[PDB]
């Protein structure tokens, strides 16, 4: 009897944390990499606009 | 010796001279131009052939995105 109370315990919740756990990651990573695309897309320009800027003078 | 600044007066004259009649290799003759030339030349090179009495100006563009 007391074994498969506490087997079911393990189970259930276990199904439940991973998935809250899951859920609640992908929101703020998936936020994050949309964040680091625009990042990484911003600097080139500047540098782009920066580096005619030396040339040109040169 | 004393003669300080009559040997001065020696040497200044012929700046002057010179000056005042400019053509060629100024009283050189040709043997300066010689040299010249080919000097003008090699200093080009070292800034390769590009017009330095034009300003550049161009534009540029964009690659590959993310």
């Amino acid at each position: 009897q007391l074994e498969e109370v506490k087997q079911a315990s393990i189970k259930q919740i276990q199904d439940a944390i991973d998935m809250e756990k899951s859920q609640q990651a992908l929101v703020q990573k998936r936020h994050y990499l949309f964040d680091v695309q625009r990042n990484n897309i911003a600097m080139a320009l500047e540098v782009t606009y920066r580096e005619r800027l030396h040339r040109v003078y040169r | 010796l004393d003669p300080v600044q009559k040997l001065f007066v020696d040497k200044i004259r012929e700046y002057r001279t010179k000056r005042q009649t400019s053509g060629g290799p100024v009283d050189a003759g040709p043997e300066y131009q010689q040299d010249l030339d080919r000097e003008l030349f090699k200093l080009k090179q070292m800034y390769g052939k590009a017009d330095m009495n034009t300003f550049p100006n161009f534009t540029f563009e964009d690659p590959k995105f993310e």
